[PDB]
């Protein structure tokens, strides 16, 4: 279940303007990260769709993890899922983030200013 | 019969070609133009700028107007939120007032096209967060004009206009007046009066201050909450002023917090020195606006 520590894509420790400064460097539709939030047993799916950035509320309880209406068994079943099924507008999770992932497709940072 | 020169302004009229009207008034009319480099650092482009000028029918004291609201943007200087002066055609043959074209129409209109379902633009329809956007950006721009001791006497929907990247852009310069050393504007003669959007004291005085354009601010908010209502509904002008001095105010729109809609209340407070200045418009704005963003989650349940 907590499989998910391990994957490219989450975070246990990031905050809702870091994901956005991560995802503002990836303009593309389907960059995604999940998060861990302060409130305990919660998450967050930070995306990308229709050129925009958007951040969902993922709720866990006992041996289930929440998305809308969706449940799932684990967060790794939640993000497998929204891979090969829409998450928002036919948008489906593409581009895995991390500051690795940004090394290679992401905009570079500006060293000046 | 004729206007006084100038150079740093002054735009060739060969270099202009007239187009399609986007708006008409009585005595004017602004219409849609391209201008080969009227951006001095690209001097053989063509810019797509909107004209304003006179109908045939329009009088002597109809042009001295224009020429006036015209030194009004001279004077004002050049701000993001403020629409922006290009030049003029002012030599030998009709006057014509060149500005920064705006794609999106005035904020009414755009914000009509951009309401929930039942011209229509649904897939740009209107967020909390756009409608607190827009206040922000006009509340910014008025705190910018304010601060050059200017007023504008007529804050309107119909007198904002949406850029293609929706930056708001505050104009119609044709009531404004500088204040500066003086700080109240006294109207001697009589004239249009947006009586809709005036302070009491400015019904009934004719002065008019900073003070009562944080009055009209307070009904551009409802106008932009209402996404792009007409205020007093049901009510006369004629009505309007006693109404108002015994307490009569518009109702919360449902697109507005208690919040916002107290902001709004206060900038319809019935003594002057209690309102809001722009510069505190500003800051509060800022924050609301600042919280929404932050605390937006999608909700994927619909
Ligand atoms: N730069 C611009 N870009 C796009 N549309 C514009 C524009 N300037 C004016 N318009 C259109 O024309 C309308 C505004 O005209 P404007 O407010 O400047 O003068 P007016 O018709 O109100 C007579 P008066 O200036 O004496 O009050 C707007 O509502 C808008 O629809
Ligand atoms: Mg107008
Ligand atoms: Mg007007």
């Amino acid at each position: 279940m907590n499989a998910h520590e391990s994957k490219e894509w989450y975070h246990a420790s990031l905050t809702r303007a870091q994901a956005e400064h991560m995802l503002m460097r990836v303009p593309r539709d389907g960059a995604f990260l999940v998060r861990k939030r302060n409130e305990p047993n919660s998450y967050a799916i930070s995306f990308r769709a229709e050129g925009k950035i958007k951040h969902c509320r993922v709720q866990q309880e006992g041996q289930t993890v929440m998305l809308g209406n969706s449940e799932f068994d684990s967060l790794v079943d939640l993000i497998s899922y929204y891979e090969k099924h829409p998450l928002y507008r036919k948008m489906k999770l593409r581009y895995p983030i991390n500051e690795e992932a940004l090394e290679k497709i992401g905009t570079a940072e500006p060293d000046y200013g | 019969f004729e206007l006084p020169e100038d150079p740093k302004w002054e735009f060739p009229r060969d270099k202009l070609t007239l187009g399609k009207p986007l708006g008409e008034g009585a005595f004017g009319q602004v219409v849609m133009a391209e201008a080969v480099g009227i951006d001095k650092d690209k001097p053989k482009e063509a810019v797509t700028v909107a004209v304003k000028m006179l109908k045939d029918d329009a009088t002597e004291k109809d042009l001295s107007d224009l020429v006036s609201e015209m030194e009004m943007m001279k004077m004002i200087g050049k701000h993001k939120n403020i629409i922006n002066l290009l030049g003029a055609c002012t030599q030998d043959g009709p006057l014509y007032v060149i500005v920064a074209y705006a794609s999106k129409g005035n904020l009414r209109e755009y914000l009509r096209a951009r309401r929930p379902p039942g011209n229509r633009v649904p897939e740009e329809q209107m967020t909390f967060k756009d409608l607190v956007s827009c206040t922000y950006q006009l509340a910014r721009g008025m705190e910018y004009l304010a601060s050059q001791k200017c007023i504008h006497r007529d804050l309107a929907a119909r007198n904002v206009l949406v850029t293609e990247n929706n930056v708001m852009k505050i104009a119609d310069f044709g009531l404004a007046r500088d204040i500066n050393n003086i700080d109240f504007f006294k109207e001697t003669t009589n004239g249009r009066l947006p009586v809709k959007w005036m302070a009491p004291e400015a019904l009934f005085d004719r002065v008019y201050t900073h003070q009562s354009d944080v009055w009209s601010f307070g009904v551009l908010m409802w106008e932009i909450f209402t996404l792009g209502g007409s205020p007093y509904p049901g009510i006369p002008v004629e009505e309007l002023f006693k109404l108002l001095k015994e307490g009569h105010r518009m109702d919360k729109p449902a697109n507005c917090t208690n919040e916002l809609y107290m902001m709004m209340r206060d900038c319809w407070h019935a003594v002057p020195s209690q309102r809001p200045t722009f510069k505190q418009l500003v800051e509060d704005l800022d924050r609301i606006l600042t919280l929404t963003t932050n605390e937006e989650y999608l909700d994927l349940s619909q």
